[PDB]
Formats: structure tokens, C-alpha cells, sequence
RNA sequence: GGGCUGCAGGUCUGCUGGGUGGCCGGUUUGUUGUUUCUCUGGCCAGCUGUGUUGGGCUGCAACGGCUGGUACGUCCCUGCGCCCACCGAUGGUGAGGCUCCUGCCAAAAGUCUGCCAAAGCGGUUUAUGCCUCCCGCACUGGCAACGGACACCAACAGGGGACCCAGCAGCUGGGUUCUGGUCCACCACCGGAGCCCACCGUCUGACACCCUGGAAAACUCAGUGUGCUCAAAGCAUCCCCGCGACGGCUGAAUGU
RNA sequence: AGCUUGACUGUGGUGUAUCGGACCACAGUGGCCUUGACGGGUAACGGAGAAUCAGGGUUCGAUUCCGGAGAGGGAGCCUGAGA
RNA sequence: GAUCUGUGAAUGGCUCCUUACAUCAGCAGUCAUCUACGUGAUAGAGUGUGCUCGGUCCACCUGCAAGGACCCCAUUGGACAUCCACCAAAACCUUGUGGCUAAUACACGUUCGACCCAGUCAGCCAUGCAACACUCGGCAUCACCGGUGGUGGCGGAUGUAUGCCCAGCUGAUACGAAGACCAGCGGCCGCAAGGCCAGUGUUGGUUGACUCAGGC
């Protein structure tokens, strides 16, 4: 339910149910504008929000929307000096594991699987408590107990937004920042190769 | 809150709008000094 | 021996109240309340003096302390209350509903209102501080504190304030143009949007006011008060003569025909 | 010369921790070479003087490395003489005008005043001096500028 | 300092020794006749309109009654209107800012006497329930929005979903929407030029005097209004009503 | 016609509701004066004001309003927000 | 009626002896201060250590790092007045004693009026260079093996209310250009190796002026 200047309730893929299309207008007190736009359409605002304006009509799904399709993972409140390779030990019997990103500044990590059904399962993996690795033989605070979300967040799509935001950069500065880019790969090797010559 | 929430709202205007000046001088003069 | 002196001869009383010098010797010494006391009116002289419902003293006290003169939507049962400039005065027994301003002449009127005018308030913030526990407060002219104001509001801004709960409404800045009335000095009662400001630090500030139909005068800073953001728009309803003041001659032909056309009958 | 005083107590600035551990660059001035001093620019159109933000003297009643403030009138008068420690006299010698005849008559008025040790003065020079909290006896008054 | 285009008089120019009255400019006073216009209270069509009663107010208008019946252009002097001499500034930030201009080249004609505009041409430029940041950190938040006329089907490029398949949110395909034909109006963001305010910095004598403004106890003094019987006073009075009522306008200026 | 010796400034304290030689300890030698200091006089409480007043001024103001002081002369206090 | 308590008696009224920059008038300052009545707001004290420790009841060993059972909350105490009685004194708007009896007097008392967070104490985790320092353990300073260090986190105990006093910190800035490197911390490309810098939000009132207000 999207509610920024203009309400739209929805209620399944294409106009299948559509019952609620004329109630909502005719209805005096709740809402003068009318219900239409291939999905129902208000641009009024009462001291409610969907939390509980879905219940408020109690007649329908309420549930356009995309889930289910994510082929990442996001997990959540993560212990300090985690890795990326123990979140692909914590996260290998999901399924075979294509790319984790590692958030410490937030304490949480992002994992790429390679299929969207390893994703699911993994959400249902949201039981299992957390190990670095070591085993449950031993039992301390160690179990973290994380939480798992799904991602629409790709390899392909961060790439896509990677160099759209290094292109949003301006055009004149991006060059001036490479010949920055330049001096720092040459002055680099500059006294390597007078390091092992020198010698 | 009322504080806070200003605050918040002049960040997030104040970066709107440089953001909004960054692709809007750098992307005019882009196609100005193409052709 | 000395302390605080509890008397005020009817000679020293503050001669915007029209007191007459032979109608006894004290006056009602303003109690220290809101208001200052030359920049107040006493509930005894707003009830009976101007409102005759108290035929004396003792009828003033009677009215006062029966619980039912309303004074900024709260009862007020001394009778030397110090009600001052733009309080609002209700007597529900009588469906009486005063704001208290000033006239061009630089006294106290009782300005007929009605419900919204009534139910609401105006007052102008002259400090600005922070007391323990870093609460940003700013006291007004009525002394009152709005222990937490926006922090867009600077000192000499006016306020609306909502006489039943107290809290703060709106408010107006005192920036060039917003309508504006004096409160002191010669040209008190006056009303006039602001034109300029002279700075004069460590010293008073002069406002240049225009009037409404074209005079300019000037004052202090701490002598204007804001009542509206424009001419326009009064926060407030405002008397007769708008405050517009006349010419003296202006004035004298306006009696000689007022007191001609009455004897005409 | 008046930067000197007596050598019975260690004469420090009040609001200068002199033996902070981790300092702040706040009262490290642009111009000093690193010695933090407190000071302050009294505000009715006048000048910190530089002597005054740079020096090292120590000066309650100085006006402007000191907790004293400047407020009320501000007057205008001529060294007699400085023969006092940091006090200093000034004349102003002012006209009266007598109503009846419709003259002037020659009025003055003396003041001891309280020179900080960030002014160079000789006797004779103008002096602008505004009022302070009473100092002394007769010195209500600090200088807060020197003219030559 | 030269000056003088340009208002009245003076340099100039020719005059005037006639006796009443009403009408008209303007409303001048007691009158009516409006009601421009708020305001007042209900009714009436789901608090806004709609006519209305009451006094307010006058766009005013007449009725007796009325009173009020020196000239152009020319040599210059002030009040202004000008042309013609020579050599306090700058820097930041906002304000719960304003104004103007604002996509490309530019005919002729226009300007300074090779630079530069005005102003049409041409297409390159722009239209969502949408987009953008966030997408599980808060983000149902922030950002961004410049039309019609004529009347026609269909291709196309791009975006979007719910169900199912093959391999290393992807393609692979198939199972319910927004722009294609022209004219005028526009022209966003970005930016440019001033102006106004508030604050924060750097550098090159002080006063009398006069003017203007701002500040300032009352009583007294002066002074405005007012028949306490007048007066000295006082700050009050005044009007309607008298047949019977549940009141009205007020004033207490102002000054030295 | 010379006056002043806490007299005048300073540093550090004290005390006060608070600044201050207000007091103290230590330093210095200042401070005012013919533009009348210091002293003396009171047909001296001060002012708002009063009487005259062409103008300029003259004289008065114990007395109602404001300020001060006092309560037979001095002095010391308690209570209290305040003596 | 009386009495205790509260509050007023510092205002008013009188007089002009004193007093010559003194008083006073007008102007101004308090950024050097005090404040009953009045008025507008406010207000969270079991609180000297993390705990033992608000009070009792058990534990362990020159105390502990996670351990408990109850109790407090229907609100305290002791006086002296008015009163009764015996009275001292010539009186006195002088006064003693004995017995009751009140509180918004006086004393005394305060859980549930907080919650959370900071902070303080303690423990634990993941990962990383390293043989340097200081040590616990064995010897009378020449000496042989462990421990702590870096980074990122989690957390068990409590959750120090406020005034005065002292010290420290803050109470900003409003003018301006670029690089390298070594540590650590992010983020990017990255399977990783390694390289790298495109992202990048997760502390300031008042005044003309403050050592002021406020806060730690």
C-alpha cells in the first residue's frame, strides 16, 4: 500500500477481485474521491496509516508489489568481528553461495546466493542461532540468533548502479580524479622499482 | 523530535539540492563541451 | 524602618487612568502581577469605573471575589489585579467579552470581542532563555514563560497563545512590513506597519512606522509591538479608529459635531 | 613597565588552566606563539587591542583579559598625569553654559581611570573610558582606547 | 562656471473712471430620498448564499434659502529640468527574502563607430497513479511537474506481473498498460544580474552650534470641550424614554 | 589658600546580598586646589512648584505629590522578605 | 468568645532638627546584588563504591561477578496553649507551679514519584601482527617457559534525583589551495590473492560585550 501524496489500495495481480471499486466513493464520512485507476485511488489523508487503515475496511487481501523473486539475502545484527567466511559457512547449507558483503560500520551482511529458492530457505534459516563456526558442543554467548530479510540487491544491478553513481560524478572531475588515480598507481610503483633496484 | 526531525529534513534538502546541482551543471556542460 | 510601600495616592496614580483627583485621596495600588503597574488597569478600576457594575469598593470586591471576572481565561478575585495590554476579560452572568488595547489617545479601552477573538491571545516575547535540564523557554510581556517554544523564534516576535490551554498557537516576526502597534511613549495606541529599524547598540533601537493612511512616526524597540504579519492581516480585531490618530484640530471638530448633532435631538 | 607586579603571589588568568593536559586551540591566539590567554572584545565599537590578546600581563580590572565589562557611560578626557600603578588621572575640561549671562564658563572634572598594560600612553595623549564596576575608592572607570 | 530649453511676475506691447439684480459652479443650513458598504437576527436551498427588520454610513441629490462671478509670446531670477571639468571599499552566512533575465546559431535593419543587441525563422529540447535516494536501517520521508485545437487504425522503441520451462530477480518463450500526424503556448532543473534585510571580519582627530526625530510622574500653569443657576470650580455630562422600562453615544484632547 | 595621612593607587584576603579602603596585611607616594580646594554660615531639607514677569530676569518653596532624615539625645540589637 | 499557629504591625500619619555634591532632580548601570505578598511555568531523593549496603533471614574466606525467602504503604512522636486547681505581689500590658487536651506549631519520617540511557565494575566472543615492554608463577640480578597489547563487538551487576561549595571541560564558525607516506577504521573491485578511494546522515542559548545562562 503506497501512501505518499496519493493512497492506492490494491488487491491481487490484475483487476480480478475489484469489489471495493464504487464503496469507498459512495461512502460519505471516509472518502469523497473515488476508488479507480486499474487499482483503487484516494487522494485524502486521515490520522491513520495502512498499519491499520488495511484492517480498517476488513473486507479484502490488501496485499503493485514483487516478492519472493530475490536471489540475495540480507542478515542482520552481527557480531563484531564476523567474515565473509564464516557467513558463508553459517549460510552454506542454504545452498551454494555466489557473493557476501560484509557491513561492520552497520553490523550487518548481504549474501548473493546463485538461486531464489536458496534465498526462501534461508529466511526459514532465520531459526537456526549463529556460530562463527566452532560447534554447539560448547555453549556460550556465541549464539547471536541473527535475523534474515530478502534483497532485491545484485551482482548485476550493484554493478548498474556502481557506475551510475560514478557517472552522476561530474564529467570534468572524474578525469582529474583519474589523472589523481594515475600518479597514485605510478608514484606507487615509482619506488618499487627503486626498491628492488636500489638493492 | 522536533528538533531532530529538522534537522534531519535540512540534511536531507540541503543534500537534495547539491546532488540536484551536481547532475544538473556537470551534465549541461557535458553536453556543451561535447558539442 | 522601610519596605515595600503599600499605598498610591490618587495624585501619583498613573494618569492614563482618567482618576479624578477629588474622588478621594488613595488609588488602587496595582498589585505586582503580570503587568507593570503604569501599563496596567486594576480589575476594581476595569469593574467599576469603566464597566459600572460596582457602584464602589466594596461592590468591587463583592463582584470580584463571587468567582465570576474571567481575566486570560482564569478567575481573578483580587481586586487589584493588574490586567494590562491585550488581556482578554470575560463576565459569563453578563456574556461580557473584552480585549483590553489601547486608543489613539494612549489609554486602556475595552474592545468588544467574540468567540475566537476570546478563546486565544497575543503577547509579545520579550526574553529569550534556557532554564536546568536545558529547557529553552521565552518569557513574554505578560511575564509568562512557554517553557518550549520553536526554535525559530526570536525576541521581538509576538505570539498566539490559546487561552484555554496556555501552549503557543502561533507567531508572528517583527521583520520590516508586519503591522505593528505602539504600546509606550507619546505615540502609544498607534498603529502602523514597520518601515525601518535603527540600530543603536548599547542603547534603544528606533522604529520608523508608517500609519495606516499615510502619517510616519517613530519609537523605541521595546516600545512596538507586532500585530499582524501585514496590514492585511490583524491577528487581532482592533478598535474604532484602527489606530489611526488625528490632528488635534481633526479631533476638536469631530467632538463639536459629535456634541452638535447629539443636542440636535 | 606596568606588566610588572609584585612577586608575593603567582598572578594567573582566571579562566586559563594553566596546566591542562590536553588543551584546546580556543584561546591559542593567530598571533602568539602558543601561549593561551583569555580575553575578550568589549562590544560598543571598540578594538581588542593587540597588546591586549598578544601580551602577557596579568590585569583584573583590565577590561579586555578580565571579567570586568564595560557598560554604561562611555566619556572622553586627557591624561593629566600617571603617577598612580595602572591608575591613571583624566581631565575633561567641558564649557557650562551660565543662563543668565549668555555665556560659557570653564568647567573640568577629574577621574581616576584604569589603564590595563595593553596601552601605550604618554601624558597629554586623549583617552575614551568607559564605566566599570567600582575598582576602588574613586576608580570607576576603565580605558578602553588611547589616542595619540 | 558657462549656460539656457521650459511655469508667475517683472524688459517689452495696447487697455480699463459702466448702476442694480437673479442664475450657476458647490450641495453652503432644518428637511426628505437613496442605500454604494461591513455589521445584526432568524427563516429558507446541504456554518455559505438568498431577500428581509433595526439602527450605522453617505456615490450623493435637490427645496426655502444661497452666497463667491488683468493677457500672449519674448532678452533672465529664483523653487526645479537638463548638456558641457578634472582625478568609504571589499569578503562570507542565512532570511520560519524579493525582483528581472534565462536552450543553438543569427538575415536585414539597430547600436559603439572590428564589438555588441532587439527580434521571427529551423529543429535539435520537456509532460503519469510517475521518477529519484532508501529499499529492509529511519524512507507512507526527502527531491523533481510548462496546454489546447483538429480527429484516424496500426506498426515500432522503451517500461512494467502473475505462472511455468533450461542452463550457468538474469535471460528463454508464451497464459490481464503509456508516447507516433501537424499549428500555436511553452520552455523545467542548472544558471546569470541587481535590490532589501540580519549577523560575522579587514583597511583610510574630538566637540560646540543649528535642524529633525526619539525618551520623559501626576497635582499646578497654559489650553480644548462641558450653563455646577453664573463664578471660583469639577471632569463630567448629553440624548431617548414619562404613554412607561430592561437604554445609546460618549469625553476626560494637547502643550510649554 | 593651601587641604588630606585610610589620606590616593596596587596585590592578596576579609566582610557584605553585592562592587568598593568598606576593613585588614604587605607595597608604593599619591589625591584635591584661584575653573576656589579645605574651612566657616544657614533669613539650608531637596525637587515638583509659588509670586511677580514685554524680554532678560528677581524672590520664595516648613506645608498636601515624589525623595531624604528623624521619633527626647546617643548607641546596640532581635524578629522578619524587608527595621 | 478563647487559644495555639499563620500573617500584618517596615505601609500610613507627623515633622523639617540635621544635611552644601551631601540630599535632591533628570539620565544611566547592576555583565557587582537581595526579595514576603502577587503572577507564569516547574518538580520522579530507598541512593558516599558494580555488589555486599533500605530492614531481617542464609552464605563463602583476610568478600563476589552470578544466589536466593520474606517486610515496608490506611499516615509518626512528644509537648505546651485555651481549661481546671493552688497561687507569689502594694502594684506591674509582672509572675510560679500541678493535671489533662490539639495542629499546616515543634520534632521526626519518605518505595512502588518512575522507565530507559550514560557511566562504573566484571565477564565473554571473533580475528589479527608479533617475540618488544611490564609483569604472575620458580633463584641471592648476570637469567630460561607461559600472561597482558591491536581491532570489531556482545554483555552479567547497578542505572547517583536536585540545591549550595570547589576544580576541570564546553558555551563554535561565518576567508581562502593541492599532494605523499606509516599505522589503524570504513567502503569498492574483488572466489580469493592483492590492489583501490567512487559512496559516505545515521553536539553551540543570551548580550553591544561575559569567567554569564544552560550542560558534562
Amino acid at each position: 500500500i503506497c501512501a505518499i501524496l496519493i493512497r492506492k489500495l490494491d488487491f491481487e495481480g490484475m483487476s480480478h477481485e475489484t469489489v471495493k471499486k464504487v464503496f469507498k466513493s459512495c461512502g460519505g464520512i471516509v472518502g469523497v474521491r473515488l476508488r479507480h485507476g486499474k487499482y483503487t485511488l484516494i487522494f485524502f489523508k486521515s490520522n491513520e496509516n495502512a498499519k491499520k487503515c488495511l484492517e480498517f475496511n476488513n473486507k479484502v487481501v490488501k496485499g503493485k508489489k514483487r516478492e519472493g523473486y530475490c536471489r540475495t539475502i540480507w542478515v542482520g545484527p552481527l557480531p563484531g568481528g564476523t567474515t565473509k567466511e564464516q557467513l558463508r559457512k553459517h549460510f552454506a547449507p542454504a545452498g551454494q553461495v555466489k557473493k557476501v558483503r560484509y557491513y561492520p560500520s552497520k553490523k550487518m551482511g548481504f549474501v548473493y546466493f546463485k538461486k531464489a529458492e536458496e534465498a526462501l530457505k534461508a529466511v526459514a534459516m532465520q531459526d537456526v542461532l549463529f556460530s562463527h563456526g566452532k560447534d554447539v558442543s560448547k555453549l556460550e554467548k556465541v549464539p547471536k540468533q541473527l535475523q534474515v530479510k530478502l534483497k532485491i540487491k545484485l551482482s548485476r544491478r550493484t554493478v548498474t548502479g556502481d557506475k551510475l553513481k560514478r557517472e552522476r560524478l561530474y564529467n570534468r572531475r572524474p578525469p582529474s580524479e583519474i589523472e589523481r588515480k594515475e600518479q597514485k598507481s605510478a608514484a606507487r610503483a615509482a619506488l618499487r622499482t627503486a626498491a628492488k633496484a636500489a638493492k | 523530535h522536533l528538533v531532530e526531525r529538522r534537522k534531519t529534513l535540512n540534511r536531507q534538502r540541503t543534500k537534495a539540492a547539491l546532488l540536484r546541482q551536481v547532475a544538473g551543471r556537470r551534465k549541461k556542460e557535458l553536453d556543451v563541451i561535447n558539442k | 524602618a522601610r519596605g515595600p510601600k503599600k499605598h498610591l495616592k490618587r495624585l501619583a496614580a498613573p494618569k492614563h487612568w482618567m482618576m479624578d483627583k477629588l474622588g478621594g485621596i488613595f488609588a488602587p495600588k496595582p498589585r505586582a502581577g503580570p503587568h507593570k503597574s503604569q501599563q496596567c488597569l486594576p480589575l476594581i478600576l476595569i469593574v467599576r469605573n469603566r464597566l459600572k457594575y460596582a457602584l464602589n469598593y466594596r461592590e468591587a470586591h463583592m463582584i470580584l471575589k463571587q468567582r465570576y471576572v474571567k481575566v486570560d481565561g482564569k478567575v481573578r478575585t483580587d481586586i487589584k489585579f493588574p490586567a494590562g495590554f491585550m488581556d482578554v476579560i470575560e463576565i459569563p452572568k453578563t456574556g461580557d467579552k473584552f480585549r483590553v488595547l489601547y486608543d489613539t489617545k494612549g489609554r486602556f479601552i475595552l474592545h468588544k470581542i467574540k468567540g475566537e477573538e476570546v478563546d486565544f491571545k497575543l503577547c509579545k516575547v520579550v526574553k529569550k532563555g534556557t532554564a536546568k535540564k536545558e529547557t529553552p523557554y521565552v518569557v513574554t510581556h505578560d511575564g509568562r514563560t512557554l517553557r518550549f517554544p520553536d526554535p525559530n523564534l526570536k525576541k521581538n516576535d509576538t505570539v498566539v497563545i490559546d487561552l484555554k490551554t496556555g501552549k503557543i498557537k502561533e507567531w508572528v516576526r517583527f521583520k520590516v512590513g508586519c503591522l505593528l502597534m505602539v504600546t509606550s511613549g507619546a505615540n502609544t495606541g498607534r498603529v502602523g506597519e514597520l518601515v525601518n529599524r535603527e540600530r543603536h547598540p548599547g542603547s534603544f533601537d528606533i522604529i520608523h512606522l508608517k500609519d495606516a493612511a499615510d502619517n510616519k512616526f517613530a519609537t523605541r524597540a521595546d516600545n512596538v509591538f507586532v500585530i499582524g504579519s501585514s496590514i492585511y492581516h490583524p491577528l487581532v480585531s482592533l478598535p474604532k479608529l484602527k489606530g489611526v490618530k488625528l490632528s488635534i484640530v481633526e479631533d476638536r471638530e469631530k467632538k463639536l459635531a459629535h456634541n452638535s448633532k447629539k443636542q440636535k435631538q | 613597565t606596568e606588566v610588572e607586579l609584585d612577586d608575593n603571589a603567582f598572578h594567573k588568568q582566571d579562566n586559563i588552566f594553566l596546566a591542562a593536559k590536553n588543551p584546546s586551540s580556543k584561546w591559542v591566539a593567530p598571533g602568539s606563539k602558543g601561549r593561551r590567554r583569555w580575553w575578550k572584545k568589549i562590544g560598543l565599537g571598540f578594538k581588542t587591542p593587540k597588546a591586549a590578546i598578544l601580551g602577557t600581563y596579568i590585569d583584573h580590572k583590565c577590561p579586555f583579559t578580565s571579567k570586568v565589562s564595560i557598560r554604561g557611560r562611555i566619556l572622553r578626557g586627557i591624561i593629566i598625569r600617571h603617577k598612580m600603578f595602572r591608575t591613571v588621572v583624566v581631565r575633561r575640561n567641558y564649557l557650562h553654559y551660565q543662563k543668565k549671562y549668555k555665556r560659557y564658563e570653564k568647567r573640568h572634572k577629574n577621574w581616576s581611570v584604569h589603564i590595563s598594560p595593553a596601552f601605550d600612553f604618554s601624558i597629554g595623549d586623549e583617552v575614551v573610558f568607559g564605566q566599570c564596576r567600582p575598582l576602588s575608592k574613586t576608580v570607576t572607570f576603565n580605558v578602553l582606547q588611547v589616542v595619540p
